[PDB]
C-alpha cells in the first residue's frame, strides 16, 4: 500500500490510452501511393581512422563533420574535398560520443572516463586546446549534446540528466526519473524540451526550463539504443536491440505504428531522419543498415556496407547527404 | 590544377595524416590486458604488486614490454554493456577466492561469472590467465573446518594440494570453444613472481598467435 | 600573447650580403606558413617569398628567384632570410607574416612589427584615384579594379583587403571579399562582382584614415595595387 | 593441329595466373584486419608474378614451335637475361618469406619490435637488387650454356634457398610438435599444410633444376621431355597466389567478400 | 514512503494530458509530411549539375 493504487492508476490510465481513439494507422495511409524503391552508392571513402569509431555528428552548413574512435583522436573532416581540418588527439584513449556545437567554435568529446570535455577550435594560437573538463557524473557517459553556444546536455550510465552549463561549470539541473541506463538523447528543433531513452525500455520527455518529467512513455519490450526527431518534433522515433523501431507522439501518447520484419531478428545502434520526414535511417547489426518508410512502413532498398560493422549515421541539415560510420574505421558518405 | 590555397590544404592534410600514421604504429607495438574480478578479490594485492571514479590505467615497462594494464571496478552498470570497448585486448586476468565458500556462495557466483563471461558472442579469441590467491590462507581454513562443501559430490581426498587441483581443474573446464587456453597459478600474495609467469603467459599468447599466420597452427 | 620581432636592417654597401631573421612566441610557429612582404620607401608594396608549414613548398617572386633564400627553424621558433647581391632598388623596409591554409582560415591576420634596410603573365590590379576628401560620419566606397576575373569554379574569390595606419603596421580588414575578419567593427563591409571590387564604409570616424590595399591569392606570384588614403578636409 | 591445343592452353594457364595474382593484390588492399607489415611481401612475390608471365610466356610460344627465333640477335640476351630475373627473384622470395616466419616465430617478444614497414621495404629493395646483380651479367636463341656460369647461379638461385626453406619448414615442425604435447583433428591438419607447402615450391622446380644443372661438363643426355620440365618451372609460378592464400581465412574471408 | 509519494506525485502531473485525438495527429502528420516533400533530395534526386559530389 499504495502498491494497488499505483497499479489502479496504471490500469485506468491505459483504459483511457484505449478508449482515446480509434485510430489504428493501418485502415488509413493504405490507399496512399507508395514511394518506389531508393537506391544508394557510395561517393566517397574516409579512411583516416585506424581503430573502432562509436559516433559522428554533423556540424552546420552541412560540409563539416567530427567523428571520434577508439584510438583517442578526433578528425574534423571535409566532406567534399576529404581533408582533414583538425587532429585533436584526447587526454582518454576511451571515447563513446562526440558532438559538434550549431557554431564551429566549440565540439564536446566524451567516454568512459565520466567526462565529456569541451574543445576549442577558433583561438589566436591557431591549434585546439582544452577548453573545460566537466566532471559531475558516475557513470559513463553516453552522449552529451549542445543546446546553445555555452550550455550542454549530458547523458550518463548513473541515471541522470543533468544540462551543464559552460561558465560556471557546475551543475544547473539533475533529472532522475528513469531507474535504469541511459543510452541517448536528442534535443528537439525547439530548444525548450528534448527526451531521452533508458535500458528498462522506457523513454522519458524533459523539459529544459523545468525540472520534472512529464510523459514517461513505456510502450517498448526490451531495451532503448537510439532517439532521434524530425522536424515538427512530435515523433522522435527509437529503436532498441529487439529488432523494433517504433515511434511515439507527445500529444496521442500511444504506440503509432511498431515498424517490425520477421527475416531480421537483430539489433539497433543509431536512427537518423530525414529533412522532409519521409524515410528514416536506422542502422542494425548484421552490418547493414536499412531505410524505412515513415507512413507507409514498407521496407526500400538495403545497403551495401559495412564490412564490420555499422555503429552510427548522421543526417545533414540540408539533406543532400547521409554520413555512416562503421567499426572498421570507415566513414561513407551517401547521397 | 585546381587551385592554389587548396593544394597547401592537401599538403596539410598528408602531413597530419603522416602524423596520424607514425602515432599509430608506434601505439600498435604495446600490450593491453583486462583485469576483472568480483567481490572481494586480490586487487589491491596485484595493483600493490606491479613491481577518479572512473577506470584505472596502469602502464609499467618489463623487459622491453609496454604492459597497459585496465581494471573497471568502479563502473556500477551492467557489464553486458561497454564490454565491446575491450574486443580487441590481448588477454584478460582473474582472480578467485579461495577461501571464499560460505560468505556473501562466492566462488559459486565467481565461478558463474566466469563462465558467462567466457561464453559471450564476440569475446571468445581471448586468453584468459586466472590466478589462485590466498594461497596460503585457505591452508589453515581447509584444516581447521572440512571440507565440505556446500558443493556437494566432492567425494576425494582432504588436503590440501588435492582440492587445490581439484579446484583448478574445474575452473579449467567449460571451455567449449576450442584453441583457446586457460593459465592457472597460485600465490600467497608474499614474494614477488607473478611478473614474471605473466611474462611467460604473454610471450606463449604472442607465439601461439604468429603461429597463426602461417596457420600452419 | 602574439607578437613579432625582428631586427637585421642597417647600411649595407651595393652588392653585400645580410640575414634577416623575425621570431614568434605567441603561438604554434611550426603550424604556420611564413610569407615575406616588401614595403617601397615611399609607398608601394611588393611579395617576396613564401615557406609552408611543412617548408616542402617554396615560391619566389620574378625579381627575387636566384638571390634570395628563405628558411626557418621550427623548435626556435624563427624565421630567417638571406639578402645576397643586393642592388640599389632593394633598399626597403620589411615583413614577416604568418598564413594558416585551411576551409574557412583568415591567412594574412597578423604582421608584424618592420625593419628597414638601406643602400649605398601577371595579375595586376589599380586603384583610383588616390587622394578622396572625406569627412567623419559620411560614407564612403573605395573600388579597385583587377584584370582576370576572381571568380573561381568552387564558388569563391580569392581577394585579401589591408588598411594601413600612418606610421603602424598594416592589418587585415576582409579575408575572401566576403567574410568579415575578427577585430572588425561591423561597419566595414565589401562586395564586387569577379571582376570589380569595391568596399562600403558606413559612419567614418577620425581613426579609419590608413592607406588601403587590395590584395588576389588566385595564383602565385601575389601582387599588391597602388593603395589610395584618405583625407581629413 | 596440336598447336592449337598448345597455345589454348598456355593462354588458359596465363589467365589463370594473372587472374591469381590480379586477385591476391586486390584483396591484400583495402582491408583493414588483412592489413599488415608481413603482407607487403606477398604483395612483391605478386609484384613479379603478375607481369613475369607477360613477358616470358608468350616469348616461349614464339619458340619452340616452329624451330627459329623470329628476332635477331636483339632481343634474344635480355630476354633470357630477363627471363632469370624475373624467374629467379620468385624463388627468390618465396624463400624470404619462410625466413620471415621462422624469425617471427622464433623468439616473437624481441623479433615483434623490429617489425616496421622500413624494414619490410628495405629487405624487398635488397632482394630485388641482390637478384638483379646475378642476373644481369652477362653481360637460334636457346638457353646459356657456357660452364662458368650454370653451375654458379644455379646454386646461388636455388640451393639458396631449398636448403633455408627445408630447415626452416623441419625447424618449424620440431616446434609445433614441442607446443602441443580439437587438438588431435589438428594435428593431422598442421601437418598436412606444412608438407603440402614444403612440396609444391620442391616437386616442380627441383626436377628442372636438377636437369639443368647436370648438363655441365659432366653431362648426360636427357630426354625431349627436359622441355617437358621447363614449362613445369612456371606452373609452379601460377600457383603461389593460391597455395599461400587459401590457408589463413582473413585471405579467405577478403576472397569471399570480392567475389561475393 | 517517500519515493512512492514522488512516484505518485509524477503520475498525477503524467496523467494531465489534454488530449487531441490520434486521428487528428495522423493527419497532421500526412500533411506536413505532402507540403514538405518538395526539398529533400532523397525522394527525388538531384540533376547531374547542383550537386557537390561528383
Ligand atoms: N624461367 C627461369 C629460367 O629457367 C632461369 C632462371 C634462373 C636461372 O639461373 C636460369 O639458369 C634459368
Amino acid at each position: 500500500q499504495l502498491r494497488q493504487e499505483a497499479e489502479q492508476l496504471k490500469n485506468q490510465i491505459r483504459d483511457a490510452r484505449k478508449a482515446c481513439a480509434d485510430a489504428t494507422l493501418s485502415q488509413i495511409t493504405n490507399n496512399i501511393d507508395p514511394v518506389g524503391r531508393i537506391q544508394m552508392r557510395t561517393r566517397r571513402t574516409l579512411r583516416g581512422h585506424l581503430a573502432k569509431i562509436y559516433a559522428m555528428h554533423w556540424g552546420t552548413d552541412s560540409r563539416l563533420l567530427v567523428s571520434a574512435s577508439q584510438d583517442g583522436k578526433l578528425i574534423i573532416w571535409d566532406s567534399y574535398t576529404t581533408n582533414k581540418v583538425h587532429a585533436i588527439p584526447l587526454r582518454s584513449s576511451w571515447v563513446m560520443t562526440c558532438a559538434y556545437a550549431p557554431s564551429g567554435n566549440y565540439v564536446a568529446c566524451g567516454g568512459l572516463d565520466n567526462i565529456c570535455s569541451i574543445y576549442n577550435l577558433k583561438t589566436r594560437e591557431g591549434n585546439v586546446r582544452v577548453s573545460r573538463e566537466l566532471a559531475g557524473h558516475t557513470g559513463y557517459l553516453s552522449c552529451c549534446r549542445f543546446l546553445d553556444d555555452n550550455q550542454i546536455v549530458t547523458s550518463s550510465g548513473d541515471t541522470t540528466c543533468a544540462l551543464w552549463d559552460i561558465e560556471t561549470g557546475q551543475q544547473t539541473t539533475t533529472f532522475t526519473g528513469h531507474t535504469g541506463d541511459v543510452m541517448s538523447l536528442s534535443l528537439a528543433p525547439d530548444t525548450r524540451l528534448f527526451v531521452s531513452g533508458a535500458c528498462d525500455a522506457s523513454a522519458k520527455l524533459w523539459d529544459v526550463r523545468e525540472g520534472m518529467c512529464r510523459q514517461t512513455f513505456t510502450g517498448h519490450e526490451s531495451d532503448i539504443n537510439a532517439i532521434c526527431f524530425f522536424p515538427n518534433g512530435n515523433a522522435f522515433a527509437t529503436g532498441s536491440d529487439d529488432a523494433t523501431c517504433r515511434l511515439f507522439d507527445l500529444r496521442a501518447d500511444q504506440e503509432l505504428m511498431t515498424y517490425s520484419h520477421d527475416n531480421i531478428i537483430c539489433g539497433i545502434t543509431s536512427v537518423s531522419f530525414s529533412k522532409s520526414g519521409r524515410l528514416l535511417l536506422a542502422g542494425y547489426d548484421d552490418f547493414n543498415c536499412n531505410v524505412w518508410d515513415a507512413l507507409k512502413a514498407d521496407r526500400a532498398g538495403v545497403l551495401a556496407g559495412h564490412d564490420n560493422r555499422v555503429s552510427c549515421l548522421g543526417v545533414t541539415d540540408d539533406g543532400m547527404a547521409v554520413a555512416t560510420g562503421s567499426w572498421d574505421s570507415f566513414l561513407k558518405i551517401w547521397n | 590544377t585546381l587551385s592554389a590555397e587548396e593544394r597547401a590544404a592537401l599538403e596539410r592534410s598528408k602531413a597530419i595524416e603522416k602524423n596520424l600514421k607514425e602515432d599509430g604504429i608506434s601505439a600498435a607495438k604495446d600490450v593491453k590486458l583486462l583485469l576483472l574480478g568480483a567481490g572481494e578479490s586480490g586487487k589491491s594485492t596485484i595493483v600493490k604488486q606491479m613491481k577518479t571514479t572512473g577506470i584505472v590505467e596502469t602502464h609499467f615497462t618489463f623487459k622491453n614490454l609496454h604492459f597497459r594494464l585496465f581494471d573497471v571496478g568502479g563502473q556500477r552498470s551492467e557489464r553486458k554493456k561497454w564490454i565491446h570497448c575491450f574486443e580487441d585486448v590481448t588477454a584478460i586476468i582473474f582472480c578467485v577466492a579461495l577461501s571464499g565458500y560460505d560468505q556473501v556462495n562466492r566462488m559459486h557466483e565467481s565461478l558463474m561469472l566466469f563462465d558467462s563471461i567466457c561464453n559471450n558472442k564476440f569475446f571468445i579469441d581471448t586468453s584468459i590467465i586466472l590466478f589462485l590467491n590466498k594461497k596460503d590462507l585457505f591452508g589453515e581454513k581447509i584444516k581447521k573446518s572440512p571440507l565440505t562443501i556446500c558443493f556437494p559430490e566432492y567425494t576425494g581426498p582432504n588436503t590440501y594440494e588435492d582440492a587445490a587441483a581439484y579446484i583448478q581443474a574445474q575452473f579449467e573446464s567449460k571451455n567449449r570453444s576450442p584453441n583457446k587456453e586457460i593459465y592457472c597459478h597460485m600465490t600467497c600474495a608474499t614474494d614477488t613472481n607473478n611478473i614474471q609467469v605473466v611474462f611467460d603467459a604473454v610471450t606463449d599468447i604472442i607465439i601461439a598467435n604468429n603461429l597463426r599466420g602461417c596457420g600452419l597452427y | 600573447d602574439v607578437q613579432l620581432v625582428e631586427s637585421g636592417g642597417g647600411l649595407v654597401q651595393p652588392g653585400g650580403s645580410r640575414k634577416l631573421s623575425c621570431s614568434a612566441s605567441g603561438f604554434a610557429f611550426s603550424s604556420f606558413g611564413m610569407h615575406w612582404v616588401r614595403q617601397a620607401p615611399e609607398k608601394g608594396l611588393e611579395w617576396v617569398a613564401y615557406i609552408s608549414s611543412g617548408s616542402g613548398t617554396i615560391y619566389y617572386a620574378d625579381t627575387v628567384k636566384g638571390r634570395f633564400t628563405i628558411s626557418r627553424d621550427d623548435p626556435k621558433n624563427t624565421l630567417f632570410l638571406q639578402m645576397t647581391s643586393l642592388r640599389s632598388e632593394d633598399t626597403a623596409m620589411y615583413y614577416c607574416v604568418r598564413s594558416i591554409y585551411y576551409y574557412g582560415s583568415s591567412p594574412f591576420d597578423f604582421w608584424g612589427q618592420g625593419t628597414t634596410l638601406t643602400v649605398s603573365s601577371d595579375i595586376v590590379m589599380t586603384q583610383a584615384t588616390s587622394s578622396v576628401p572625406v569627412t567623419p560620419g559620411e560614407s564612403v566606397s573605395i573600388s579597385c579594379r583587377s584584370s582576370k576575373s576572381l571568380l573561381h569554379s568552387n564558388g569563391n574569390t580569392y581577394l585579401y583587403w589591408f588598411l594601413q595606419r600612418p606610421g603602424q603596421s598594416p592589418q587585415l580588414l576582409i579575408y575572401r571579399m566576403s567574410n568579415l575578419a575578427s577585430g572588425v567593427p561591423d561597419r566595414f563591409s565589401g562586395s564586387g562582382s569577379g571582376t570589380a571590387f569595391t568596399l562600403t564604409i558606413s559612419r567614418l570616424e577620425a581613426e579609419d584614415v590608413g592607406v588601403y590595399y587590395c590584395m588576389q591569392h588566385l595564383e602565385y606570384p601575389l601582387t599588391f595595387g597602388a593603395g589610395t588614403k584618405l583625407e581629413l578636409k | 593441329q596440336v598447336t592449337l591445343t598448345l597455345v589454348c592452353l598456355a593462354g588458359l594457364l596465363m589467365l589463370l595466373t594473372v587472374f591469381g595474382n590480379v586477385l591476391v593484390i586486390i584483396a591484400v588492399f583495402t582491408s583493414r584486419a588483412l592489413k599488415a607489415p608481413q603482407n607487403l611481401f606477398l604483395v612483391s612475390l605478386a609484384s613479379a608474378d603478375i607481369l613475369v608471365a607477360t613477358l616470358v610466356i608468350p616469348f616461349s610460344l614464339a619458340n619452340e614451335v616452329m624451330g627459329y627465333w623470329y628476332f635477331g640477335k636483339a632481343w634474344c640476351e635480355i630476354y633470357l637475361a630477363l627471363d632469370v630475373l624475373f624467374c629467379t627473384s620468385s624463388i627468390v622470395h618465396l624463400c624470404a618469406i619462410s625466413l620471415d616466419r621462422y624469425w617471427s616465430i622464433t623468439q616473437a617478444i624481441e623479433y615483434n619490435l623490429k617489425r616496421t614497414p622500413r624494414r619490410i621495404k628495405a629487405i624487398i629493395i635488397t632482394v630485388w637488387v641482390i637478384s638483379a646483380v646475378i642476373s644481369f651479367p652477362p653481360l637460334r636463341c636457346e638457353i646459356n650454356d657456357q660452364k662458368w656460369y650454370v653451375i654458379s647461379s644455379c646454386i646461388g638461385s636455388f640451393f639458396a634457398p631449398c636448403l633455408i626453406m627445408i630447415l626452416v619448414y623441419v625447424r618449424i615442425y620440431q616446434i609445433a610438435k614441442r607446443r602441443t604435447r580439437g587438438r588431435q583433428n589438428r594435428e593431422k591438419r598442421f601437418t598436412f599444410v606444412l608438407a603440402v607447402v614444403i612440396g609444391v615450391f620442391v616437386v616442380c622446380w627441383f626436377p628442372f633444376f636438377f636437369t639443368y644443372t647436370l648438363t655441365a661438363v659432366g653431362c648426360s643426355v636427357p630426354r625431349t621431355l627436359f622441355k617437358f620440365f621447363f614449362w613445369f618451372g612456371y606452373c609452379n609460378s601460377s600457383l603461389n597466389p593460391v597455395i599461400y592464400t587459401i590457408f589463413n581465412h582473413d585471405f579467405r574471408r577478403a576472397f569471399k567478400k570480392i567475389l561475393c | 514512503i517517500a519515493q512512492a509519494r514522488k512516484l505518485v506525485e509524477q503520475l498525477k502531473m503524467e496523467a494531465n494530458i489534454d488530449r487531441i485525438k490520434v486521428s487528428k495527429a495522423a493527419a497532421d502528420l500526412m500533411a506536413y509530411c505532402e507540403a514538405h516533400a518538395k526539398e529533400d533530395p532523397l525522394l527525388t534526386p538531384v540533376p547531374a549539375s547542383e550537386n557537390p559530389f561528383r
